[PDB]
């Protein structure tokens, strides 16, 4: 199924 | 001894060859709503050793076979055993048939059997999706086999390296378009017994996996394209949608996308034609399936009247993601649910070259770091990780399966990928890469196949040269949880690595084989010139001049952040990194500048460093222009926003970020030529939006100026909207915060008006951000009605509500008080309670909010708290953390914006 991913993630 | 019908795994006695599957879905429910489909099918198997029970996969199936629920026939002259019962086993989803005799090793036999089942709107299997075309209600047929649910469609060997041909035929309304991973084999023809339906047929499919099986029903339309190969090329969707021309962009890019990687992979597409189509609300998002790929709407469609440059960025993405898979994954197929990681992650990782191959000015391939890199390394830092790789005889139920689909397999996988391609270089990956795909297409694999095929590569060859095995180094990064954190002292090239973990309490209680040690790849700059490579081996402690420098000079690690860990260095050589950014950021590549922020306010969280080093990292963004570091200090100060912004820390922050933003928005004041045209490429449209972003919501004079303006223009003349898609979220923002009731209901007006889904999602979001007390109250009180605001809208609304610092205590009182409306909605739709909880509790940071949290879960006695049960629990801990953050960090924090504020 799909993922790239959303392009900010940060802790 | 256990029986093999109550073990998840299916026996190897018996292996399929080809499938007949006729499917028939009534999309007319029966009367009482009941919506079903009806099937037939014939299954050939070959015994490969004596068994006298055949075992294969059936899900939520009524067989209405005559006599047992299959007949049971030999292939050629082949006898066959009589059959003893059938028996339905449903906690392992198992159809049973007990022989009298043992079927025999070498024969073919044939299954035949029919059946029934619910076409639910349940996203499994053949399933129903509702949706509307101006006055009536719509219902189209589609398929969701990912995981474990082409059993819920078909009886068959439902495990991925049990492949097979498929001849499918659908029997549908004669008016409606049937689709399938082939073309159909030629005209339909009536339905003898009923004409009003017709009956297409599909041509075989290649040997292929039960999962990545798709079919469907319905009234849609395409775009189309023929390769100069002959491969036909559509993109499916509404009518009204394809008339709009939104399938067009889709269009554009695959053809692109498709040559990229037959190249890529020096492989063939290996079907006739390719379709793709958007279903509407398809929450699973998208699904590779062999020949029909399946997207929700928003991910493939794209108009370019009202959508945003992120958006362009999100479709061509998605797409290259899952034409990924046509090759790695659909012709060589991993053999358990185990190696998933390997999968999605080398999907998620391509994705941005097939997507820079369709948009080459775009610099795509630098998003994987923002978008997967760090992303992961947030949840990869925490004691409660988990290696890439588990071992296959854990994996077993379908809940174990749907277990190996999160941000590490994706994200982590993607990460480490790209790590080892790099080391590899890309060249010697890809001769791998085709040798893997040539040796096992149409077969299924472990990751140790690629592993092989890889050291096949760079035994072939003298250039490159590793410090072990391609095996024995990615073991270190696939069979233990997270990543190092590389310290380099620069007065010595002292180089250490150690496990890296956010909180420096935290006690780690997964063991690994390794002692958490790695065998790491280490590119550096010196002075702006690139070094020579280096690996760090097995060891906690290492040294080498290339890590030592002159008291002038200084060095950075890991170059692009190819390599997945993070770098730690003393002050002095902090000092020089800042220094350089100061006078002369153009020395150090653009993903570097954004790692030096990254990493430094990850490391001030572990206590590595002082929070006060990790600020004076922001210090050079006043002469950046560029998106990357700009995105690395916004990611990194939202926590900081999200606990200060009610204190006396606020104001200073204001300020500082007011200063260094100033100049990027006066860049792009004339850059843009008065914001009359966008930059050109994607990062400087990007950080044009972050910056008016920033510059807004931190209150310089001229973009509130400015947002004031066009939203003017735009009341003045409604139908013609004067501000570009990239600024809607912005500029509407700051307008209704700067304005009252008559900017918030002229939005409302156009929220209740938009016919597109993500123009509704900025004004929904944007209405969130008025400054009046009693507007936010007003809004609060809509979320509950459907009428105003969708129910699967409502979280997100009280939620943007509650961002606003105004609408914070709003927001959280609502909540509270309407908290008696869990049994209104844990059956009608789910809600999630959970994302709703953490976002109102969220900037909670306080000894007297704490105590409010708990005084709320005092309701203990009834009601209870549902899906968002733990998601309390998250809260209270959540805020604990909170509490000890702003302790230790308040005064630190407020003098070092006082300080550097002017
Ligand atoms: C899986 O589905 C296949 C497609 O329907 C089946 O293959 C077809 O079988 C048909 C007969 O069973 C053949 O159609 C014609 O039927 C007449 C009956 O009067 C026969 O004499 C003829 O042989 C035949 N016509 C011709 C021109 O040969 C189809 O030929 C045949 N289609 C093919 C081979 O592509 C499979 O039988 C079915 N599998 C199982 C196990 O039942
Ligand atoms: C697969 O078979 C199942 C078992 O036969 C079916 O589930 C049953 O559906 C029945 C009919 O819808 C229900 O029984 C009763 O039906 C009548 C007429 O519709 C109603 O008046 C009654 O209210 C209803 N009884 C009850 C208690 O609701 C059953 O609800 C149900 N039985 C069981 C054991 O689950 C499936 O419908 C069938 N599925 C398909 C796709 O054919
Ligand atoms: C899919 O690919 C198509 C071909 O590359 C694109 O078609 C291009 O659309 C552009 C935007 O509409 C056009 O650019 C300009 O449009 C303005 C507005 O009318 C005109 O002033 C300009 O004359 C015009 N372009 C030029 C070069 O003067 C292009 O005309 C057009 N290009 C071609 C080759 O037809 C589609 O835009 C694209 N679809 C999406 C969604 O990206
Ligand atoms: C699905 O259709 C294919 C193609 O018509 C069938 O393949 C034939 O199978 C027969 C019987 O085994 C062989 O003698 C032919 O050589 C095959 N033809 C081709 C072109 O491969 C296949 O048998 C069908 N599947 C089922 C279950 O009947
Ligand atoms: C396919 O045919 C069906 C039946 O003739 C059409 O469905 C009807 O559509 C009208 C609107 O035009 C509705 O008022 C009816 O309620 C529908 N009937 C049923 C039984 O659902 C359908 O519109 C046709 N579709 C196409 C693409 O031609
Ligand atoms: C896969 O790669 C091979 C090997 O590089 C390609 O074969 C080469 O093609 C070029 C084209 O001009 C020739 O100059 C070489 O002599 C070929 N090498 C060999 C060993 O044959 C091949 O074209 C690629 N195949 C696909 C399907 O992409
Ligand atoms: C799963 O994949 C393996 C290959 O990785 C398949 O085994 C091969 O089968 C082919 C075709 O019959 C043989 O030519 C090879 O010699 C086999 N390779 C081996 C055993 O390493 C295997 O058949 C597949 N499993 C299933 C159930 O199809
Ligand atoms: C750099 O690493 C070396 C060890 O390789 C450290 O120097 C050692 O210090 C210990 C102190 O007990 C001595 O016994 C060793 O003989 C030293 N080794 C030498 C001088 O080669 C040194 O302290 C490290 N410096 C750092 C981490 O800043
Ligand atoms: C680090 O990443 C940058 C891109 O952010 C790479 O720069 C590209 O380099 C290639 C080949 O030299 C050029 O074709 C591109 O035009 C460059 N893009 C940009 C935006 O400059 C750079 O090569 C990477 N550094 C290393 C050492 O791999
Ligand atoms: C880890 O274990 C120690 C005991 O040595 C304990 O003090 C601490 O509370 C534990 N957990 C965390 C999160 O620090
Ligand atoms: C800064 O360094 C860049 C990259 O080496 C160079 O092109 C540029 O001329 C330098 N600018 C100044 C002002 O020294
Ligand atoms: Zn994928």
């Amino acid at each position: 199924r799909p993922k790239p991913q959303q392009f900010f993630g940060l802790m | 001894q256990s029986k093999p019908w109550n073990r998840y795994r299916l026996p190897t006695t018996l292996l399929p060859d080809s499938y007949n599957v006729t499917l028939r879905p009534y999309l007319t429910p029966n009367a009482d709503g009941l919506y079903i489909f009806k099937g037939k099918s014939i299954v050939r198997f070959l015994c490969q050793e004596p068994t006298d029970v055949i075992i294969i996969h059936s899900k939520k199936l009524n067989y209405t076979t005559q006599g047992h629920m299959v007949v049971l026939r030999g292939v050629g002259d082949s006898q066959v055993p009589e059959i003893d019962r059938t028996e339905l086993v449903e906690l392992t989803e198992y159809l049973v048939v007990h022989l009298k005799g043992s079927l025999q090793p070498g024969h073919m036999y044939e299954m035949e059997s029919e059946f029934q089942g619910e076409l639910a709107d349940d996203l499994a299997g053949f399933y129903r999706s509702e949706y509307m075309e101006g006055n009536v209600k719509k219902v189209l047929a589609t398929t969701q086999m990912q995981s474990t649910d082409a059993r819920k469609s078909f009886p068959c060997f439902d495990e991925p390296a049990m492949k097979a041909t498929f001849n499918i035929t659908l029997i549908h309304p004669n008016n409606l378009t049937a689709l399938s991973n082939m073309p159909p084999k030629g005209s339909s023809t009536p339905l003898a017994e009923d004409p009003n339906w017709s009956v297409t047929e599909f041509e075989t499919t290649p040997v292929m996996s039960t999962y990545l099986l798709a079919y469907i029903v319905s009234e849609f339309q395409s775009v189309n394209e023929t390769a100069q190969n002959g491969v036909l090329i559509r993109i499916w969707a509404r009518p009204n949608a394809i008339a709009e021309g939104h399938g067009m962009y889709a269009l554009n890019v695959t053809g692109p996308i498709l040559n990229f990687f037959a190249n890529h992979y020096n492989t063939s597409y290996p079907l006739p034609k390719s379709d793709q189509i958007a279903l509407p609300d398809f929450n699973a998002g998208a699904m590779e399936n062999w020949g029909l790929v399946t997207y929700r709407e928003n991910a493939l469609l794209f108009d370019p009247q009202s959508s945003s440059i992120s958006n362009k960025e999100r479709v061509v993405t998605v797409i290259a993601h899952e034409l990924a898979h046509q090759w790695f994954g659909n012709l060589v197929t991993l053999a358990w649910w185990n190696d998933l990681w390997l999968n999605e992650g080398f999907a998620s990782y391509v994705e941005y070259l097939g997507a820079d191959h369709a948009e080459p000015t775009w610099n795509l391939k630098d998003l994987i770091v923002p978008g997967d890199v760090y992303r992961v390394m947030a949840v990869d830092a925490l004691a409660s990780s988990h290696p890439l790789t588990t071992p296959a005889e854990e994996v077993n139920t379908p809940a174990q399966i749907s277990e190996m689909f999160d941000s590490i397999s994706y994200s982590k996988g993607a990460s480490v990928i790209r790590m080892l391609s790099n080391f590899l270089t890309e060249d010697l990956f890809k001769e791998g890469l085709a040798s893997y795909l040539h040796a096992f297409a149409y077969q299924n694999t472990t990751y140790l196949d690629l592993w092989e095929h890889l050291q096949k590569a760079v035994d072939a060859q003298t250039s490159i040269r590793l410090p072990d095995t391609v095996r024995a180094i990615m073991d270190r990064w696939t069979l233990q949880m997270g990543f190092p954190v590389i310290t380099v002292d620069t007065k010595t090239g002292n180089i250490s690595q150690k496990h890296f973990l956010l909180d420096s309490e935290s006690n780690v209680t997964r063991s690994s084989a390794f002692d958490y040690l790695w065998i790491v790849p280490i590119s550096s700059i010196k002075n702006g010139v690139m070094q020579d490579h280096y690996w760090l081996r097995d060891v906690s402690q290492a040294q080498n001049d290339l890590f030592k420098t002159a008291s002038d000079d200084w060095v950075l690690l890991n170059v692009n952040v190819t390599g997945y860990f993070q770098v730690n260095y003393d002050e002095d050589n902090w000092r020089m990194i800042q220094h350089q950014l100061q006078t002369n950021l153009s020395v150090i590549p653009v993903i570097n500048r954004a790692q030096v922020i990254y990493d430094s306010f990850n490391l001030a969280t572990a206590h590595m460093v002082p929070v006060t080093l990790a600020l004076d990292n922001t210090l050079f963004l006043n002469g950046e222009k560029e998106y990357m570091p700009w995105q690395a200090a916004l990611s990194s100060l939202s926590y900081f926003s999200l606990m200060f912004d009610r204190s006396e820390v606020y104001g200073p922050m204001k300020k500082y970020l007011r200063k260094q933003v100033e100049p990027l928005f006066q860049h792009f004041e004339t850059l843009t030529k008065n914001w009359t045209e966008r930059p050109e490429n994607l990062m400087d449209q990007y950080s044009e939006i972050n910056a008016i972003s920033t510059a807004c919501s931190n209150g310089l004079p001229q973009c509130e100026n400015l947002a004031k303006t066009l939203f003017d223009q735009w009341m003045s003349d409604p139908e013609n909207n004067p501000i570009h898609p990239n600024l809607r979220s912005t500029i509407y923002c700051n307008a209704i915060a700067q304005g009252g009731q008559d900017q918030w209901d002229f939005a409302w007006g156009q929220l209740q008006q938009a016919q597109l889904v993500n123009e509704a999602d900025k004004l929904r979001s944007a209405l969130a951000c008025s400054n009046e007390v009693w507007l936010l109250n007003r809004y609060l009180g809509y979320t509950l009605n459907p009428d105003l605001i969708r129910k699967q809208d409502a979280t997100s609304t009280i939620n943007s509500i509650a961002s606003n610092v105004i609408g914070q205590p709003l927001a959280w009182d609502f909540v509270q008080s309407n908290w008696k409306k869990l049994f209104q909605d844990y059956g009608g739709g789910s809600f999630s309670f959970s994302n709703l909880i953490q976002g109102v509790t969220r900037r909670f940071s306080s000894e007297f909010e704490l105590q409010q949290l708990e005084q709320f879960k005092k309701n203990n006695m009834d009601v209870g708290f549902g899906s968002g049960t733990r998601a309390l629990e998250q809260a209270l801990e959540k805020t604990k953390a909170n509490i000890k953050w702003v302790k230790e960090n308040k005064e630190v924090v407020l003098n070092w914006f006082i300080e550097h504020s002017s």
